DNA sequence: GGGTATTCGCCGCGTACCTCTCCTAGCCCGCAAGTATCCTATTCCTTGCAGCGGT
DNA sequence: ACCGCTGCAAGGAATAGGATACTTGCGGGCTATATGGCGGCGAATACCC
RNA sequence: GGAGAGGUA
């Protein structure tokens, strides 16, 4: 319960959801990250990524 | 000589200790215990208790220490010893009052089922008794249906212990007309139990009988076993209703 | 020894503002709440062998 | 003077409910193991003379 | 008060 719990509750990918259009809700959804666990760290990548 | 009284309260031992004596001869009581590791931490507390009070008229103060470490049970309900977080004194001698004074201004079909009117449908008790009386006393299918008017105008909705409760007073007033003074039911079957001149049928009733063997058999003079898988109660209500109606169609 | 090279580890990487969520795991101990055996009432019946009328 | 029948015993289970102690369910209230960033630099070794 | 996520110039 805990292991899955806080992933889902609380993780760098289960985000809040922008939801002042359907346009919003739509394109958020489609949305293709780099970042995370096991991924690149927003201030250290350089211009090739 | 009690032979193992780890196990006895307070009262008790104190009660077997009195049986001995009763006349001018001095009289022993022997409490024998088991090794005293494995007695129990109340038990030691009740045995140094009652070794500790070896008195005439100790009966008293046993009494109130048994008092007071059980704790004085529900003043106004059961369970007599016991802590239970019983109502005040000041609380109940109010509440007898109000009742007292509002009552000086005032003033069988058994199936193994409740049938009854729940606390949570009429809290007071002086409505609950009239009601019961009024039903109980009630002698026409109208009357019950007035009864059951009244309850629905003065408190809503019927529980199924209220409605069990009509419909069986509706269905001991069809058998007191009919003549079955004692119908019975559980969750196997039941017993017709007629009076001394039932008004049935007598062909059709052979011819019940010879049709569901199974499920009418007389066994006495007056006595009907029938067998049914009376699993629920309204299920068992309604092929009781049905029966009855069935019958009565054939009176004689 | 010593001048040189090579490695290793430390230090450093913009401002201001807005929205949101979430801040230890596990044990223990006492409360307290829910259960298996013992006597005196109750409703539930199903057998065993001798009398016994009656012929 | 033989026999099927009736009746007088025998044979006990299941609950109510006041006890006695077991069994535990719990909740508050405690204790106690990495793998996508470079650049610069100074200090610590390596080494081959 | 502190963390993390997102967002604006």
């Amino acid at each position: 319960s805990a292991a899955v719990k806080e992933f889902f509750g609380s993780s760098q990918l289960s985000q809040f959801m922008d939801q002042n259009n359907p346009l919003s809700e739509i394109t958020h959804k489609r949305r293709i990250s780099a970042l995370g666990p096991g991924g690149l760290t927003r201030e250290r990548a350089g211009f090739e990524v | 000589i009690i032979e193992r009284a780890d196990h006895f309260g307070l009262a008790q031992l104190h009660q077997l200790r009195g049986r001995v004596g009763r006349s001018h001869h001095q009289a022993y009581a022997w409490l024998l215990t088991p090794h005293p590791k494995a007695m129990t931490t109340d038990a030691q507390k009740r045995l140094e208790a009652i070794a500790s009070l070896e008195d005439l008229g100790a009966g008293f103060a046993l009494a109130t220490h048994d008092l007071e470490i059980r704790g004085a049970g529900e003043l106004l309900g059961e369970e007599q010893s016991g802590s239970m977080e019983t109502i005040g004194f000041s609380l109940y001698m109010e509440l007898l009052e109000n009742a007292v004074d509002a009552l000086k201004a005032g003033r069988e079909v058994e199936l193994r089922m409740p049938s009854l009117l729940p606390d949570d449908f009429i809290p007071d008790v002086n409505t609950r008794l009239s009601f019961y009386k009024r039903i109980a006393s009630a002698k026409t299918e109208n009357e019950l249906e007035e009864i059951k008017v009244e309850l629905i105008d003065r408190f809503g909705l019927l529980p199924d212990p209220a409605r069990t409760l009509l419909d069986i007073a509706r269905l001991r007033q069809q058998a007191q007309k009919l003549g079955i003074r004692k119908l019975e039911g559980n969750e196997k079957g039941g017993v017709i139990e007629f009076a001394e001149k039932n008004h049935v049928n007598p062909a059709w009733l052979i011819g019940l009988l010879q049709k569901q063997p199974q499920h009418y058999r007389l066994d006495g003079p007056t006595r009907l076993k029938f067998i049914q898988d009376l699993s629920e109660r309204k299920t068992r209500i309604e092929w009781v209703r049905q029966f009855m109606r069935e019958l009565e169609e054939n009176a004689i």
